[PDB]
DNA sequence: GCAGACACTACGAGTACATA
DNA sequence: TTTATGTACTCGTAGTGTCTGC
């Protein structure tokens, strides 16, 4: 029997993990336990890094006797996830020491199983854990809203400076072609509690991010419906994206101001 | 909004007399441009005696700075044409200029409608400016343009500066041959002295000479250099004129037949040649044309009355000696050119290859400088070998 | 993790033109143009570190006191300098309808433009012959030979040239004199051997050497700074009597860990330069000196190749 | 074919009579094909290795392997610059020459091989003119003939094997091929006249034949069919020599050298020499036929022949070791002409 | 300055778009040809021929899908192919442009906005 | 003398987008019964033969075989300026050096005709060799096309081996490896998507990506693909048609 | 909902330079 | 028709994904 035995209910779940970070990550690491299989990768500019870490509830069966470590080449892996279809279910399949996963693709309403191995990586990076947890504002927006604002702010400039007042945000991105200048103020939609917009302002904050890496950022906006920025002076920007079990939180590095 | 503006373009040519210099040029574009209406009833069959009817389009070379583009606009504007200038800065490859000027060749213009005696307010004068600043080639859009050529409807002008490129050379005989020089004395000295009574900064009559000399004719850097003198001194005599000679010298980029012409001269090896010109110098000559210097002191290292031989050494020794160098060099290019790509020898190549074989050889010239003739016979080797393994293949 | 203090290369980078020590004609040309302030298209070319940027950047400072972060266009290497970008944005700065004081005019400066590409000069032409009057192009390369010659005429060269040590000197007895320090003159003096011109060597040797000890001695300087290797082989080059040639070379280049690809590149280099003796040998020489920079390229790299090197030069100079 | 070199051609060991001990180490080569090496013969120019290669093979593999097919193949190299070689193979082994272009050839040599090494058991390879590839191609061919040997066998064919790197040296049988002798070169010739139709009257014009050959089979069968065309088939007993148009302006080119020493005759000197580039021959033959007949004038003295004979190895070796072929010829004439 | 124009012809802008990019796709021109009350759409190629023929009428079911032309003078005008793309990638305006077609003077494809017009004036190629 | 008038020009604008990229030039030559045309690529290693039938046609008239060299490229622009409720009428003449290609609409409001000249192609080589082929089976196309495609990512030679029953498209590469293998399924509510065997002897048979991939272009055609192998004889793969069919010829590469 | 229409990143092929 | 790898640039190309509206 396999050591690990990971069973993945509608595997477009996996596939949308993947290419949450699939861009803006080139190697990664997944450090499976019996909580869950969490990850954590920095990009090769060391800007932006993204930890994850994906719950026994978003499993159908989990069964991990021993931490393993699975270093990884992104690329790799989501074309491996690419061939396959929404209907069928995923399973991550590995044996002591593992030198590769056995990926399954099995379906009830044809058999069609189409086993994939996909080789490991030695990484050996060992990082370490998240030393943040102060932060000053601490907002949660809709996805598809955030997503909108960092897009059509992008193409001005490549520097986009988020300001946090009382109940009010505001992005700046002045550029060479003109500027810009989008004002959200807080509000609650009864009708839709999903679209509401919450800000939770204790010291001022005045950040400026690059657009690349907060384009990459929103890329993982199909991933969930709800965003929630927690900005802080003298730390990194912290952008979660909420799971059905665990989340994909990232950590942005805002850029020097002289 | 006046006295803001560069000196080169408030001063410029309005009206076709005050294009000074390179006269001839301007009459016979002008000439040209005037006729071709008959030429095209004519079906660009027959031609008088300049050959303007044939040429279906002409073309303007020549160093920069003395007036094409200015000749050329002026021209178009003067009888009643309507510009349609092109650039470098707009693309011109394959996909861009067919859907570019392509459509417009067959076309009237729409402005000439609402800006209406004129006879040619209807009609376009394609101005290419900056051909040779497409480095394209192949599909770089200069077949497109010889295509131009063949079948256009309107006149068709291009300006480039100069023809011994080998991507200039589809245009060999389809299109007007006219070329400007470098002008004359006269005429800068005359359009200097005004532009010296209307910015009343004193010129001397003969320190211009000297100014014209140091820039080689190029009229807008003339124009500049006076500017920019007279901003803090504007007053220039014998005192000044070798310290601004010194600071503002041209330095253009040799011919590959000056290269050689310099490189062969007895004067610069000697004591006193050596000191004003130093062997850095012909390193950096050597530099400027490294593809074709090698060889062209090659095809005519041995065609040169020697004026440097060692006392008791032959002509005929110092030639072995600068032939010995010559096939010392040829394995450095080699390696240089090798799977090993080691570029850093290129300078021990200038000097086994130009200086050296050149230091023996110096003096006056039995005759004018022979093109490289090696890479004509290279090309015909490479036909002959093609015709034997031909007749190899065919044999068996 | 520590913080750092900035460095005196930018902590004391001059702002005005009258702070700049150099070209005395160039600066006040400058400055005349700065209180005139129809500034022309100009070509400034020097050796690396003789002060051309920032001449260029107090000078745009001084014409736009209040408008330089509208109407300074600042593009290097670091950018993306291809015809697309090239166009698009000078296309776009050049058009931009910014109201300038009656004298002056929009400046765009390209920091070394000797490594942008001939078809991105080739459009720069054309742009720089239509928006004349409203932009003025500002170039800063150290050398104007990769400038096409179309951009060198429709712009004023104007060429810089090395510091004497008298501008060097001033210049590092105004920063001692900005901050405390102490200093003996000799070790001055061997700050400016050292920099032979180059005026950042200079104040990065200084401020190396105070960081160091907190005195600027002779031994001090030449305990962080070692001989320039150009010189040590040009005195192996020009000693005759071969063993102490030989000796020089095992002494101060291969025990002070030089490799021998650096010491024939220097020694090439040093007998191009060379003027004390004559053309012939000179000659001789780097056709020596380039077999051993052939046998040294293809893999041969010890300490008998370049002893014959020098062996080889020595029996050229005793004439055989 | 008309011409009487090619269709006069040994098929089998036993109608060679040329070599006693070389057909004899042939044939006992060719007594175990399961047991056979690679081979490297060597030796001068034209007398016969590849007739000698043939009839081995047929010797091993059986008949059918003179039943040669002119197949084209196409190759990628950089760029958009493209090269069609067309292989001439047969059943049961293969023929590859280098008649690509020179700096480009290591990639053809390698997919041939990797192709046939895929698919009695082996096939053999035949590479023509072996001293002319490049270093790299050697070095290429060197694991690819050691990994494979089970399934190919390289029959490697050059004279002058002096190029031939240390290696492929080193892992091949090598062969060596003397030239013929003026006794087989006119017993061959006879043969031939005798089942041809020739009025010849006297052997001393093929004795002749054979000393102007120099120990070559192919330039006398060539000089045989010339002047008899030319003779109406009726050889003379004072027929004059013909000689190939090179060897006659290098001898015109030796005399002018000889004659006269100016910079005018060096002018002319170097539009010979490029005309002669431009004739398709290599300029290593070039310069050796020109230092030998140098050497063979009379008016010349001992030291100006030691003299020219130093130079003409130093130019030989920058030839071998240069990529213009005309600069070092060059340079060659002018130190001659010094030393005259 | 306004002139009258040999005809006037309008039609639905995307009927017009349709036909115009059916033929770009055969050659770089256009010969639009208005004659005995019969437009006749060709156009000519290294590739091939050719040609859309329509039939002013009137829709009562929906009159912004009829043809309307009206014949004063005939007419002889050939345009480009790109020109004609670029007038048409402004169709989606208005439902049916207004081209007014004369022999002499510039083509005017005219799009009726609410309270405006996008008209665009094309010279016609040499003949 | 040929007048073949669809019902429907998307029918040849399928066929031709099947066709693009596996040949470029090809000869039809058309007969009375229908068109038939064959083709090899410039590798000499892939084979697309088409036949369309009678049956298809609303109407056709073909009285003299003509042999037909026409361009692709042509064709597809042509073919895209077709749309839906155009009946494409195919009409040449007696000696057509041009083709004409007539669009008519159920309504008069536009109805365009259209030109292309017939260039000079040699007429191919027709090898009607039909061995017996091993196994054969037929799966929907859809299902086909994501196999290659997914398994040509991970690699460049895609192996198909057959064994009880059981297809095995294996693609090893670097990356990773890839094994996908099918149950011979039958379904009764939707009899279209099935997946039936016949197999008599097995077979190992490995192919290019490339081409397997080329081949994927003319799904459009047929929701069904029938492929049948042989050890040694190029496999077929046969996409159906209203009235005909279109064939690929493959040789096996091992 | 499906088919187009768009802008988008990505891949392929070709020119150009290679020490001051 | 020349060099002969690696680098950088430039272009047009083919897919790839996202938004409109029949
Ligand atoms: N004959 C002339 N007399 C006086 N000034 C002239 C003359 N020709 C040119 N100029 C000056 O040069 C300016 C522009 O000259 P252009 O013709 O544009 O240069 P060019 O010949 O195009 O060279 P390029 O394009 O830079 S290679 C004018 O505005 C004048 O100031
Ligand atoms: N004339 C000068 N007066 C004062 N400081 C100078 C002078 N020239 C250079 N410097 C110093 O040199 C530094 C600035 O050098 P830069 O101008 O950036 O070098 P550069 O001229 O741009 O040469 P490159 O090509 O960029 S390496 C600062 O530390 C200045 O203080
Ligand atoms: N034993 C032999 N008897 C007669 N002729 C021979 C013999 N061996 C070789 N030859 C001659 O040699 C010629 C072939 O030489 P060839 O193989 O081309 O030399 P190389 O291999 O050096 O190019 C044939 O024309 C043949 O007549
Ligand atoms: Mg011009
Ligand atoms: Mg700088």
């Amino acid at each position: 029997a396999s050591m690990l035995e990971a069973k993945f209910e509608e595997a477009s779940l996996f596939k949308r993990i993947i290419d949450g970070f699939k861009d803006c990550v080139q190697l990664v690491n997944f450090q499976c336990k019996e909580d869950g299989i969490i990850a954590q990768a920095v990009d090769d500019s060391r800007v932006l890094l993204v930890s994850l870490e994906i719950g026994v509830e978003a499993f159908q069966e989990y069964r991990c006797d021993h931490p393993v470590t699975l270093g990884m080449d992104l690329t790799s892996l989501s074309k491996i996830l690419r061939c396959g279809n929404n209907t069928d279910t995923l399973t991550l399949i590995a044996d002591n020491t593992p030198d590769s996963i056995i990926l399954l693709f099995e379906d009830t309403k044809k058999d069609r199983i189409a086993e994939y191995s996909l080789k490991l990586m030695d990484i050996d990076a060992d990082f370490l854990k998240i030393e943040e947890l102060q932060y000053d504002s601490t907002l949660s927006l809709p996805s598809s809203e955030f997503s909108k604002i960092v897009r059509d702010l992008s193409q001005l400039s490549d520097s986009i400076n988020i300001m946090i007042t009382k109940e009010t945000i505001k992005f700046v991105a002045d550029g060479d072609i003109g500027s810009g200048s989008v004002i959200i103020k807080p509000f609650v939609d009864m009708e839709h509690p999903e679209t509401s917009i919450k800000l939770e302002m204790d010291q001022p904050v005045d950040l400026t991010f690059g657009a690349k890496y907060l384009l990459d950022i929103i890329k993982g906006s199909s991933l969930s419906d709800r965003v929630g920025i927690r900005l802080s002076s003298e730390a990194p920007a912290l952008f979660q994206f909420d799971l059905k079990s665990g989340f994909l939180q990232f950590f942005l590095a805002p850029k020097f101001n002289d | 909004r006046e006295e803001d503006k560069l000196w080169t373009v408030k001063y410029a040519p309005t009206n076709l007399q005050q294009v000074c210099g390179n006269k001839g040029s301007v009459m016979k574009l002008k000439n040209w441009l005037a006729n071709w209406e008959n030429s095209k009833k004519n079906s660009f069959k027959h031609a008088g005696k300049d050959g303007s009817g044939v040429f279906r389009a002409a073309m303007l070379y020549g160093p920069p700075g003395i007036g094409k583009t200015t000749a050329a606009h002026l021209v178009a504007q003067e009888l009643g044409y309507d510009i349609l200038e092109q650039n470098a800065s707009d693309v011109r490859s394959k996909t861009l200029l067919n859907a570019g000027v392509k459509n417009a060749l067959d076309n009237m213009s729409v402005v000439g409608y609402f800006k209406h005696q004129n006879l040619n307010g209807k009609h376009f004068v394609i101005i290419m400016d900056e051909v040779d600043g497409m480095s394209g080639g192949d599909r770089g859009g200069v077949g497109q343009l010889a295509q131009f050529c063949r079948k256009t409807s309107t006149p068709l002008i291009l300006i480039c500066n100069e023809r011994n490129l080998p991507k200039m050379r589809p245009f060999d005989r389809v299109c007007l041959d006219i070329q400007f020089r470098r002008p004359d004395a006269n005429s800068i000295k005359s359009r200097l002295m005004t532009i010296a009574i209307r910015e009343k900064f004193k010129l001397d009559p003969n320190v211009i000479d000297r100014l014209i000399q140091t820039t080689r004719g190029d009229i807008r850097q003339v124009i500049n250099l006076l500017s920019t003198i007279s901003t803090t001194t504007k007053t220039i005599n014998h005192e000044n004129i070798n310290e601004i000679s010194k600071a503002w010298e041209k330095n253009i980029a040799l011919k590959p037949f000056d290269i050689a012409h310099k490189m062969l001269d007895g004067q610069i090896y000697s004591d006193i040649g050596s000191r004003n010109f130093t062997l850095n110098d012909k390193i950096a000559l050597y530099f400027d044309d490294f593809d074709f210097t090698p060889l062209m002191i090659q095809e005519n290292y041995l065609s040169t009355r020697p004026s440097v031989l060692k006392p008791g050494q032959s002509h005929l020794e110092a030639v072995a000696e600068a032939a010995n160098c010559i096939s010392l060099g040829d394995i450095v290019e080699k390696k240089i050119r090798s799977s090993e790509q080691l570029w850093s020898l290129l300078p021990l190549h200038a000097v086994l290859s130009s200086v050296y074989p050149a230091s023996k050889v110096a003096g006056h010239m039995a005759g004018r400088i022979n093109f490289t003739a090696w890479l004509g016979q290279n090309s015909k080797s490479a036909k002959y070998y093609r015709l034997l393994q031909e007749i190899h293949y065919h044999t068996r | 993790t520590l913080s750092l203090q900035l460095p005196w290369v930018e902590k004391y980078r001059p702002q005005v033109l009258s702070d700049i020590v150099g070209n005395k004609e160039t600066i006040d040309r400058l400055q005349q143009i700065a209180k005139d302030g129809n500034m022309p298209h100009m070509i400034i070319s020097g050796m690396p570190g003789i002060g051309k940027t920032t001449s260029v950047h107090c000078l745009a400072h001084e014409l736009l006191g209040r408008s330089y972060a509208d109407g300074v266009l600042e593009l290097n290497a670091s950018d993306d300098r291809g015809i697309d970008v090239v166009r698009n944005q000078i296309k776009h700065f050049a058009q931009k309808k910014l109201h300038l004081p009656p004298g002056k005019h929009k400046i765009v400066i390209l920091d070394e433009a000797d490594s942008m590409t001939a078809g991105a000069q080739q459009a720069l032409r054309r742009t720089m012959e239509l928006y004349s009057n409203s932009t003025r192009f500002a170039f800063a390369c150290n050398q104007s030979n990769k400038i096409i010659e179309p951009l060198q005429s429709r712009c004023a060269i104007l060429r810089y040239s090395k510091l004497s040590d008298e501008d060097v000197l001033k210049r590092l007895l105004q920063i001692i004199k900005l901050e405390d320090v102490k200093y003996t003159n000799d070790g001055l003096e061997a700050i400016i051997f050292t920099a032979e011109g180059d005026m950042r060597q200079a104040i990065n040797n200084l401020q190396s050497t105070v960081a160091g000890h907190g005195l600027v001695n002779a031994d001090n300087v030449f305990k962080i700074v070692d001989s320039p290797h150009p010189l040590i082989v040009k005195k192996m080059l020009l000693a005759s009597n071969l063993e102490d040639s030989i000796q020089i070379l095992r002494t101060d280049l291969w025990k002070k860990g030089y490799s021998s690809i650096d010491i024939v590149t220097t020694s090439f280099r040093v007998t191009k330069n060379l003027a004390q003796v004559k053309e012939s040998v000179r000659l001789e020489m780097i056709k020596e000196i380039g077999l051993t920079h052939m046998r040294i390229l293809e893999g041969v790299g010890t300490y008998l190749q370049l002893a014959s090197m020098l062996a080889k030069i020595h029996k050229l100079n005793n004439k055989a | 074919m008309s011409l009487w070199v090619d269709k006069y051609r040994p098929k089998s060991l036993n109608a060679l009579s040329h070599n006693e001990e070389l057909t004899n180490f042939l044939k006992s080569l060719s007594d175990q094909p399961r047991d056979l090496p690679h081979l490297l013969l060597y030796g001068p120019n034209g007398t016969g290795k590849k007739t000698r290669c043939m009839a081995l093979l047929e010797s091993i593999f059986g008949p059918g392997v003179y039943r040669l097919k002119i197949d084209v193949r196409q190759f990628v190299t950089a760029s958009n610059r493209k090269l069609e070689l067309n292989v001439v193979s047969s059943p049961y082994h293969l023929e590859i020459t280098p008649s690509d272009m020179g700096n480009n050839d290591r990639i053809v040599i390698q997919e041939l091989l990797k192709e046939v090494a895929q698919m009695h058991r082996y096939k053999c390879v035949i590479i023509n003119e072996a001293n002319s590839l490049t270093k790299d191609a050697q070095a290429a061919l060197r694991r690819t003939m050691e990994k494979y040997s089970k399934n190919i066998r390289l029959i490697m064919v050059c004279d002058s094997m002096s190029p031939i790197i240390a290696p492929i040296k080193s892992r091949c049988l090598l062969i060596r091929c003397p030239a013929p002798s003026d006794s087989e070169i006119s017993t061959i010739l006879s043969d031939v006249v005798t089942n041809e139709r020739i009025q010849l009257e006297t052997k001393d014009i093929l004795k002749r034949i054979a000393q102007a050959s120099n120990g070559n089979l192919r330039v006398s069968l060539l000089m045989l069919e010339s002047m008899a065309l030319n003779n109406e088939l009726a050889l003379k007993s004072s027929s004059p020599i013909i000689k190939p148009d090179w060897i006659i302006v290098i001898h015109k080119l030796t005399r002018k050298i000889v004659k006269e020493r100016s910079v005018n005759s060096l002018i002319e000197c170097r539009a010979v020499l490029y005309d002669l580039l431009a004739h398709c021959i290599p300029a290593n033959i070039i310069l050796k036929e020109l230092t030998f007949s140098l050497l063979d004038v009379e008016t010349l003295n001992t030291t100006n022949k030691s003299s020219i004979i130093e130079y003409s190895s130093v130019f030989d070796e920058r030839l071998s070791l240069g990529n213009k072929a005309i600069f070092h010829l060059e340079g060659f004439i002018a130190k001659v002409m010094c030393c005259l």
